[PDB]
DNA sequence: GAATTCGAGCTCGCAACAATGAGCACAT
DNA sequence: ACACTGCGAGCTCGAATTC
């Protein structure tokens, strides 16, 4: 049973991993989707934890092994039109996402300038402290 | 506020209001849950275990509380390092419906779950933060 | 009526995560 | 074809007295 071109099958590389049917003949590696990571879907769509496992329905991953690390832990995939199916779910429309990482992307950057400000304030008013005072 | 027994809807997000006109003109408003008879509630399994006794003035509190059979909305006003939460524990332990414990603090959220389980006997799966 | 001081809570981003040892019960 | 649990940041309140 499939979808894309309706043919009957027992199993592919899909259906089992993210329960899609989808048969493997095409695959479609670079055509419908990719295998984006699940730091990436954090960084790039904005998604929080509670958004890939507890928004119905909740959508499974792919443990793999880590490519720097090969002796310490795991690599989470998820598939790529998953993600953005979701990210269309949790924040309206996709001129919506945008638009919401342009206040966020300044935060860092508001950060990096409210840094150097608290650091003026606190080792001026270790000097100011001494000459007020007499 | 809108919208024998004659009876007419009130409006919920201001039931404050209407509890303040109606002592405005001395016909106040009472909160007496007639708990041993509702039909409505699922009646929860909390019970008392007989390990936590209670003291005279404890006792003498929750019998101007459940004063007729039926619960009262009251203020109860004991000092800290006297039996102020197992007051509300036996309480709890008496209505025997849906309790739903406030507290002012992240820490004192922390103890009435360890006091709930010390003198009340529920599984680990009823009693959520 | 609009500030303060010091406290509280909830969201959420930030940065970087680890995993080292040794033996007797049950079938024809 | 990277990245778990902890933790100070804003934000918004509170109590009580201030400016
Ligand atoms: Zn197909």
């Amino acid at each position: 049973i499939c979808e894309e071109c309706g043919k009957e099958f027992m199993d592919s590389y899909l259906m089992n991993h993210f329960d899609l049917p989808t048969c493997d003949n095409c695959r479609d590696a670079d055509d419908k989707h990719k295998l984006i990571t699940k730091t990436e879907a954090k960084q790039e769509y904005l998604l929080k934890d509670c958004d890939l496992e507890k928004r119905e329905p909740p959508l499974k991953f792919i443990v793999k092994k880590n490519p720097h690390h090969s002796q310490w832990g795991d690599m989470k995939l998820y598939l790529k039109l998953q993600i953005v199916k979701r990210s269309l779910e949790v924040w309206g429309s996709q001129e919506a996402l945008e638009e919401a990482k342009e206040v966020r992307q300044e935060n860092r950057e508001k950060m990096k300038q409210k840094k150097f400000d608290k650091k003026v304030k606190e080792l001026r008013r270790a000097v100011r402290s001494s000459v007020w005072k007499r | 506020c809108r919208l024998q027994t004659v009876s007419f809807e009130v409006k919920q997000e201001m039931i404050e209001e209407l509890q303040k006109r109606c002592i405005h003109l001395e016909y106040p408003l009472l909160a007496e849950y007639d708990f041993r008879n509702d039909s409505v509630n699922p009646d929860i399994n909390i019970d008392l275990k007989p390990t936590a006794v209670l003291r005279p003035y404890q006792e003498k509190s929750l019998r101007k509380m459940f004063g007729n059979g039926r619960a009262r909305s009251g203020v109860i006003v004991l000092p800290c390092g006297a039996g102020k939460s197992l007051v509300g524990v036996t309480a709890a332990c008496t209505v025997r419906k849906r309790c739903l414990v406030l507290g002012n603090s992240a820490v004192s959220v922390e103890q009435w779950k360890a006091q709930f389980k010390m003198w009340s006997t529920i599984d680990d799966s009823q009693i959520c933060r």
